[PDB]
RNA sequence: UCGUGCCCCGUGUGGCGAAAGGGAAGCCGGUUAAUAUUCCGGCACCUGGAUGUGGGUUUUGCGCGGCAACGCAACUGAACGC
């Protein structure tokens, strides 16, 4: 068998010993394994699921409102540029000692 | 070297990290004063009139800054 | 705008998806 | 519907037109 | 005032602006039940998102490796095609 | 592919042949290095003319 | 003395790109990303990526130039050579029509198919990895993920159905070491999972193992690199075992 | 007859704004006492909005098709009019003599510009305005 | 990802050869028996690298002013060309 715990470089370089990347926002390191809370139970509490309904629902009604929002400014967009180019055709029609 | 005439600019490079020193000199013929202070790529001279509130400038230079009177000769 | 019913539009969009991306000599 | 900006760039490959595009010259190689 | 705005576990919910490769990671898929869905018994359990997913995500998130995204289809090689010279001088 | 001998040219790895105890030989006791010691702070040594 | 000339220096000769990297090690794509999984070779960021490679985009991938200098005396380089080298002696043997001497050379290739182990031995990989057996419990969360993840896949070309029976059978022979030393200490039901959490030698180890369902391999991952971290990590849980077993004195393997 | 009249599409030829391309918005041929020579008033575009493929996404469509305007007294002599004609109602006494005597005043008749131009680009007329001249 | 490939480009070929040609950057004062634009004091400069602070630009994303010649402490710019 075989047990570890028991010119080439043997030491390894301190670039390898520098911490990876992290892609959190607060720069910290995330675990592999994160604890899982009481609101994540398959039959949770009734606080834990009522409070995670509450901010999952927020979030919700804040990214319709943002679409809805993105998709008037594109429809305003749009008449804009039709209104203009309605105008242009209309242009082209007239034109046509000390 | 480089000469700075706005008070405001010269207390700014006195507070400077790199202010190594400062040191007076005073022109009686002239009647001027000029405050020299010393920093990592600059000297920079400030020139005033001789006045009791040009010596009063002192005061409002930094206390940690170290500031000399220039003697008559430099001795060697 | 009743969150329930977006959350079981998200939950459909992200199902979805979901199923999508699985599936002369 | 097609972008109204898109727009067609064609190229007269002619004598003293255009840059001669890639061809294959394995012949001549 | 300026020494004042010089001295004023991390999460996978909320993530850094830049990206770590050819796109940047996007939000997680709801993993809630919805209460029309909640049932009685860990018989009729419906469980939620994908673990494989999960340990993906959790490897670039920690940095391990960058997302990069699939190439169905790869470019082929320019290539002409032409008859053999045996095939070419046959005759009958 | 990069060289990997079967056996090693040079046996013994040479010991480096310019150390200190090379590089120094010995302080200048002349009266301009006696003057710089006093002068300006300044020490006066024979080294090796390889060393930089 | 002399005047030093720009870019010799400083952020250029600190970092590589991944194409530089690949050419450096004169690797395939794959074998290079592999190797890069398997040694811990992480990607990185410059402050000015501009100073490094001036064709460089958002999606370029940055790597140490002193973590290429040490994937450069790999031993696992040989084996990559040897392995291509083999397969072209199969397929000449094949190809001239030598059945038993294709069967004789395939059976030095050490097929995962066949033998349900990884094609390349990181048994070496393992100690330059974990210095300590610490160090080894603290990963071994992920490693009992993954594996626990894995061991209820169906097979494919990356991951075979003997290396997943392997997988399974260290997963069982890890639960028996708990089973029989009381280390298992936390469990949690979630919508996601079995939640469990043991205590090996002071460390505590929580890792989630999948309802017993059919799993759904998406497009969205990356199956053929995540299979190169299976292998990575069976090859860590067999010594893992093998250490927790002769400590309480059991035979390993059962 | 006169052509340099209002909604004329011209060329400037010297400054800052050279090789750019502009509409009159008010000529001043008699001049003034600031400028006694003629000139004109113009409005223009600095930075022409990039070009847009098949294959873009609509984000990058969206940024690439913004455009910098400008506006500018210009004398007379440094202008090379062409037979092209950009008419806007949106641009109508958008600035004057007085416009430039304050920076605010300024911005704002540049944002009115902006918001006109984008609109006619978006339209998908005039494609010969907002394409940059190449010498 | 048919994972062990594909794409782009053409211009050739290395070295030596000038203490008067070309060329990045140092001045003043003092100092020795004998050296000094080299030492000491003061005051500078050039080249290259890393990374901060201030300031600048940006919600009209990559500055503003001058009719213009052009100006102002900044004021993105790869391949390929002039």
């Amino acid at each position: 068998t075989y047990d570890p715990w028991a010119p080439d470089p043997l030491k390894k370089p301190k670039t390898l010993e520098q911490k990876p990347i992290s892609l959190a926002a607060n720069g910290k390191s995330v675990p592999a394994v994160p604890k899982p809370t009481g609101g994540y139970s398959y039959n949770p509490a009734f606080t834990d699921y009522q409070q995670r309904l509450m901010e999952e629902s927020e979030k919700a009604i804040e990214a319709e409102r943002k679409r809805l929002q993105e998709l008037e400014l594109e429809r305003q967009k749009m008449e804009a540029a039709a209104r203009s180019a309605a105008e242009a055709e209309a242009a082209e029609a007239r034109a046509e000692k000390p | 070297p480089q000469e700075v005439s706005d008070i405001k600019k010269f207390i700014e490079i006195c507070r400077r990290k790199d202010a190594s020193s400062a040191r007076i000199k005073k022109n009686p013929k002239t009647q001027q004063i000029k405050f020299k202070v010393r920093c990592q790529r600059f000297l920079y001279t400030l020139v005033l009139k001789d006045s009791d509130k040009a010596e009063k400038l002192k005061q409002s230079l930094p206390p940690n800054l170290q500031i000399k009177d220039v003697p008559k000769r430099n001795k060697r | 705008l009743v969150p329930e019913t977006l959350l079981k539009k998200r939950k459909s969009q992200e199902k979805a998806r979901a199923e999508r991306a699985a599936a002369v000599i | 519907p097609k972008n109204p900006l898109l727009e067609k760039r064609p190229r007269n490959f002619g004598i003293g037109q255009d840059i001669q595009p890639k061809r294959n010259l394995s012949r001549m190689v | 005032q300026l020494a004042l705005q010089k001295i004023e576990e991390g999460d996978d919910t909320v993530l850094r602006r830049k990206q770590l490769g050819k796109f940047k990671l996007p939000e997680k898929d709801l993993e809630l039940v919805l209460p029309d869905e909640l049932e009685d018994s860990l018989r009729r359990l419906k469980p939620e998102g994908n673990l494989l997913k999960d340990r993906y995500r959790s490897m670039i998130v920690r940095g391990k490796l960058e997302a990069r995204r699939k190439i169905p289809f790869r470019k082929q090689a320019k290539t002409k095609l032409t008859e053999k010279w045996t095939f070419k001088d046959f005759r009958i | 592919l990069s060289r990997a001998p079967k056996y090693p040219r040079k046996s013994i790895p040479h010991e480096p042949r310019l150390d200190e105890h090379k590089i120094i030989i010995h302080p200048l006791n002349t009266e301009g290095a006696l003057k710089k010691i006093e002068e300006q702070n300044t020490l006066v040594f024979i080294v090796d003319v390889k060393a930089n | 003395g002399k005047a030093k000339k720009k870019g010799k220096s400083g952020a250029a000769r600190n970092y590589m790109t991944r194409t530089q990297a690949v050419k450096k090690l004169q690797l395939s794509l794959p074998d290079f990303r592999k190797l890069c999984i398997w040694k811990g070779i992480y990607p990185r960021e410059p402050r000015d990526r501009r100073k490094v490679n001036k064709s460089a985009t958002a999606s370029t991938t940055f790597y140490y130039t002193k973590d290429i200098q040490y994937l450069l005396h790999e031993p696992l380089l040989q084996k990559f050579r040897e392995q291509k080298a083999l397969e072209k002696k199969i397929s000449r043997a094949l190809g001239r029509g030598d059945v038993s001497n294709a069967a004789r050379l395939e059976r030095n290739a050490n097929l995962p198919e066949k033998t349900g182990k990884p094609r390349y031995t990181l048994n070496h990989i393992i100690r330059e990895r974990y210095p300590t057996f610490q160090d080894a419990l603290r990963d071994l969360d992920d490693c009992l993920s993954m594996l626990f993840l894995f061991a209820n896949l169906p097979s494919t070309t990356a991951v075979p159905a003997k290396m997943i029976a392997r997988c399974e059978r260290l997963c069982h022979e890890f639960q028996h070491y708990l089973i029989v030393t009381h280390s298992l200490r936390k469990s949690f039901l979630s919508i996601k999972g079995i939640y469990y959490q043991a205590n090996i030698q002071g460390e505590d180890i929580l890792w989630l193992v999948p309802y017993k369902f059919n799993q759904r391999i998406v497009g969205d991952v990356d199956f053929r690199i995540m299979g190169t971290f299976v292998e990575f990590y069976m090859t860590l849980l067999g010594f893992v075992n093998y250490r927790l077993y002769t400590s309480i004195g059991l035979k390993y393997p059962p | 007859m006169k052509f340099l009249k209002t909604s004329r599409v011209c060329l400037v030829t010297r400054g800052r704004y050279a090789g750019k391309k502009v509409v009159i918005i008010q000529p001043v041929d008699q001049g003034t006492k600031s400028h006694p020579y003629g000139h004109a008033l113009v409005a223009g575009i600095e930075r022409y909005p990039s070009k847009i493929t098949r294959r873009m996404s609509k984000a990058r469509i969206e940024k690439r098709s913004k455009i910098k305007p400008f506006i500018k007294v210009i004398n007379y002599n440094h202008l090379m009019p062409t037979r092209y004609t950009l008419e806007l109602e949106g641009l109508k006494a958008v600035i004057n003599a007085d416009t430039f005597k304050e920076p605010s005043q300024r911005e704002e008749a540049k944002k009115t510009v902006k918001k006109v131009l984008e609109d006619r680009y978006n339209s998908g007329k005039n494609r010969w305005f907002f394409t940059p001249l190449r010498f």
